[PDB]
């Protein structure tokens, strides 16, 4: 039998960084960002979000072969603005949503409890 | 870890003298003092390492090495602080009783060291041999002590034995070694290497992989036995002899 | 190892600019704690601006003394202001910046005495300004009688008695309807501005105030109340309280304010 | 004689080390290069062993202290080097060493690999330390192969004196940033015999233990 | 251990007091009453042998443990200025 291990979908291995940067060749200010241990659910988050930065120009993502958990990002901003900024607005406004989330959902939860 | 590049012999202790001078007219260098205290480790028996994987032989069991520098303070009786300390203290080194004994060694309880059984293949022209090697620097505890750490791990005291010698450095790293070797137990001192010194030529290098160095190394090994012809007969000793793995025992000397 | 005419004139310029900084900087040390951590996102509105923050231990915690020195190709002079930084979630941030006071002084004059007494006077004029951050939280107004106020005798004069040239008493002026945080049915009653007096070698805290009309009510005793009425300003009176820490002043107001 | 203490939170957030960054920012006089440090544990695969034997065997590597591995077992401790600057010159010359050591970590798991095998590894990387008036303050993220684990807080001081005020002080500014569950240890392995790495080693072992 | 290394090591030793970094000291005592008399502790190095570093270190009177002033100077007009700064500092403090 050839059926690889399931573990190794969320567990990395030694010597594997979670991320990897990689300048782009052909545009400016355009980098490539691998990903490891992860699928479309991060992937889609992120390019959702990160196409509302009116800095932001390009910004596509890819899951080459369904057997592998890693994915590729790319994204293209103005001049005098570093992608690696933009990734990091994306992530605390997706956090800020999330919280946001919860505690109207917490509130809602409640109220209904009290209503139950 | 090193691939240590050596050839061996022996001389007569009559040529002694001789002999050390002429190695002085080739190098252009003195003799240095030296000696030093090895302790080989055995693992126990009374632990059954069934890990050894007996369907694919993945490792042998092996005996480890742990030496010391022993300041001349415990070597010389009290016959001997007149001579200043130079080489010919060896001259008087002839005799089977030494000043160090068991109980002092005893006392005492450094560099560890493992070793493998050198490379199969007959056109090899130098005993190529395959080192890994480490240091130990200081230790603390309830217990802090060599036999209390070679007892944790697995090891338990076998023999032990102490050599005395002088070095020579010739260019490219070559170094000449002539010894004297003194086994020792709680019955007596008993000198292995009686009426003789044991020769031993020998390089170092610290990358298997260079080949180009290895070339280098066995160019200048055979250049200086080469050299020696006629005097002294440096040979490449026995592959079956530099065995040091527990399941035979044998112990070149 | 330099490659353009324009890298070696802006390396000149660093060497001048640094060159100064650390003069400077040693002038400060030999005698004060500098902060080589803190970094600004946008430099302070007052050609090279730097910035130094420098402070001393025993200091109120986020106050710095800001020095922001312009060096131009011939000349060279140095803002000195007061300021509080904050440094939130890896940021810092210029939580509040003074520009009435901003001390605008060429680089020839200054000196070791001038520092020192820079040093001395320092410390009060942080500690107005502070008690003047706390009456904004409190959304209270206030002005600062200087050494310049208080030399033009524009203020009462029973308040400058006992001020003999000392750097212990500050005297502050505040509205009264915004000690009162809108009270305007006292407006009729009190005059609309005060004084708060703060001597720290008495360390006490006097509030005075001057009725806008005479009341008959003054002929009675109210020596029950804790207010003594001014010799020579009859219509003035104040209240007089001893105070140990200046971080709970702001409750003395509020007792004063009770009184 | 320098004195050090370390304190292990297992409940904290990837930004509680900002947090307390900046929550000691007033006093922080410098910041130095950043450190990294290893922690693995090897285990003992013989079945025939006392009871009164332990099995495992801890390993600590320190990166910044010129890259020493410490061994631990049963309150003993074992410190080996692998720098060839670090050789004390009499075993070179004599000829007890070749002069070009290895890890101990690689003796243990390519050669003893049938006594010894390994279990965990907990590292850290990428940590920051802080000058304060008289103290040094190293912060850093610990990861194991799931993910997250806590944070790590190692005091050092030189004169000890006044160390048990610093340390309170240190609780206390942990305390109101709500990290209330961290464990702390400034343990002496030996009252008689003071090695500081050794010290070092044991105080992280008693640390980082569940 | 050898003869001739321990020969080398005291042949070349005997030559430290000339190889040796030069270094000087210069305390300086200034006559004050109420039992307070300030040091003045300058040191003077060479660590390249060429440039000269200034060590300088003030203990004002008041404990024998309190150093005022520890600075270090390499620059001669700086440390004139210095100098100039703490006289008129120690006139003004015999002046109050």
């Amino acid at each position: 039998m050839n059926a690889p291990d399931r573990f190794e979908l969320f567990l990395l291995g030694e010597g594997e960084s979670k991320l990897k940067i990689d300048p782009d060749t052909k545009a400016p200010n355009a980098v490539v960002i691998t990903f490891e241990k992860e699928d479309h659910t991060l992937g889609n988050l992120i390019r959702a979000e990160l196409l509302n930065d009116r800095k932001v120009l390009f910004a596509a993502y890819k899951v080459e072969h369904p057997f592998f958990a890693r994915f590729k990002l790319r994204i293209q901003t103005t001049e005098g603005y570093d992608p690696k900024d933009a990734l990091k607005n994306a992530c605390n406004s997706i956090i800020n949503k999330l919280g946001a989330l919860k505690t109207n959902f917490e509130t809602e939860w409640n109220l209904q409890t009290l209503a139950a | 870890m090193v691939q240590q590049l050596s050839l061996f012999g022996s001389i007569g202790d009559d040529g002694y003298d001789l002999l050390i001078s002429t190695l002085t007219t080739i190098s252009g260098n003195p003799p240095l003092l030296y000696n030093s205290l090895c302790t080989v480790w055995k693992p126990n028996p009374s632990y059954d390492v069934e890990n050894v994987n007996s369907r694919n032989q993945l490792v042998e069991p092996n005996r480890i090495k742990l030496s010391k520098e022993v300041p001349f303070s415990y070597l010389i009786d009290e016959t001997m602080m007149d001579k200043p300390l130079n080489f010919r203290i060896l001259k008087s080194f002839t005799n089977d009783k030494i000043p160090l004994n068991y109980a002092m060694t005893r006392n005492i309880l450094w560099s560890l060291q493992i070793s493998d059984i050198p490379a199969a293949g007959n056109n090899r022209s130098v005993s190529m041999q395959t080192i890994a090697e480490t240091i130990i620097l200081s230790s603390a505890g309830k217990n802090s002590s060599v036999s209390s750490l070679m007892n944790g791990l697995g090891y338990v005291f076998e023999f032990q034995y102490l050599t005395i010698g002088v070095k020579f450095f010739m260019k490219h790293g070559l170094i000449l070694e002539l010894q004297k070797i003194w086994q020792i137990e709680e019955a007596g001192n008993s000198q292995i290497t009686s009426g003789g010194f044991l020769l031993k030529a020998y390089i170092n290098v610290s990358r298997g992989t260079d080949i180009d160095r290895i070339n280098y190394t066995e160019t200048a090994l055979m250049n200086l036995k080469k050299e020696l012809q006629g005097y002294i007969e440096l040979s490449v000793p026995d592959r079956q002899s530099m065995d040091s793995r527990v399941a035979h025992g044998n112990i070149l000397i | 190892r330099a490659e353009g005419p324009e890298e070696l004139a802006r390396i000149l310029q660093q060497l001048k600019l640094d060159k100064i900084i650390h003069v400077l900087t040693t002038m400060f040390e030999n005698t004060w704690s500098c902060s080589r951590i803190i970094k600004i996102d946008k430099p302070i509105r007052t050609l090279l601006q730097r910035d130094l923050f420098i402070r001393l231990p025993h200091w109120p915690l986020n106050w710095y003394l800001i020095l922001s020195i312009i060096s131009s190709k011939t000349s060279c002079v140095v803002e000195k202001r007061i300021g509080k930084i904050v440094s939130q979630r890896g940021k810092w941030n210029l939580k509040y910046l003074d520009n009435s006071n901003v001390m605008t002084v060429k680089l020839e004059s200054i000196t070791y005495q001038k520092i020192m007494i820079l040093q001395r006077t320092i410390l009060n004029r942080i500690i107005n300004h502070m008690l003047i951050d706390s009456l904004n939280q409190l959304e209270i107004r206030n002005k600062i009688c200087s050494s310049e106020m208080i030399n033009e005798q524009k203020l009462p004069q029973y308040i400058i008695q006992g001020s003999n040239t000392n750097d212990n008493i500050s005297i502050i002026t505040l509205e009264l309807e915004s000690f009162l945080e809108g009270s305007k049915a006292l407006n009729s009653i009190l005059e609309s501005s005060m004084f708060l007096r703060i001597d720290y070698s008495n360390s006490q805290i006097r509030l005075y105030a001057k009725f806008k009309r005479n009341t008959m009510m003054i002929q009675c005793q109210i020596d029950k109340l804790y207010i003594h009425f001014v010799q020579e300003e009859p219509l003035a009176f104040y209240l007089e309280e001893s105070f140990t820490n200046l971080g709970i002043i702001v409750q003395y107001l509020t007792k004063f304010r009770q009184k | 004689m320098g004195k050090s203490a370390v304190i292990f939170v297992e409940r904290a957030t990837p930004a509680t080390l900002t947090e307390l960054k900046d929550a000691l920012s007033n006093s922080i006089l410098s910041v130095r290069d950043p450190w990294s440090i290893d922690f693995r544990t090897y285990r003992c695969s013989i079945k025939n062993l006392p009871a009164d034997v332990s099995k495992l065997m801890y390993s600590i590597t320190f990166h910044h202290h010129g890259r020493q591995t410490v061994l631990i077992k049963d309150n003993s401790a074992m410190v080996t080097t692998a720098a060839a600057a670090d050789i004390p010159p009499a075993l070179v010359f004599n000829g007890s060493s070749t002069g070009v050591p290895e890890s101990i970590d690689t003796i243990l798991s390519s050669k003893l690999s049938n006594i010894w095998m390994q279990r965990q590894l907990i590292k850290g990387d990428a940590g920051e330390t802080l000058i304060l008036d008289g103290l040094t303050v190293r912060l850093v993220n610990l990861f194991s192969s799931t993910g997250f684990k806590g944070l790590l807080i190692e005091l050092q001081a030189d004169e000890a004196g006044e160390f048990e005020t610093k340390i309170a002080g240190i609780e206390g500014h942990l305390a109101e940033i709500r990290a209330k569950e961290y464990k702390t240890s400034s343990d002496s392995l030996g009252p008689d015999t003071s090695n500081e790495i050794c010290d070092l080693a044991y105080q992280y072992v008693r640390a980082l233990e569940l | 251990d050898d003869e001739n290394i321990t020969k080398l090591n005291k042949e070349i030793r005997a030559f430290d007091k000339l190889l040796n970094i030069p270094r000087r000291e210069l305390k300086i005592n200034l006559p004050l009453t109420e039992h307070k008399s300030p040091n003045l502790s300058l040191m003077l190095e060479s660590p390249n042998y060429c440039n000269a570093l200034i060590h300088i270190k003030f203990s004002a009177g008041t404990e024998a443990n309190a150093v005022s002033f520890d600075t270090t100077f390499s620059d001669f007009k700086e440390v004139e200025d210095f100098l100039h700064f703490i006289v008129a500092e120690y006139i003004q403090q015999k002046k109050v």
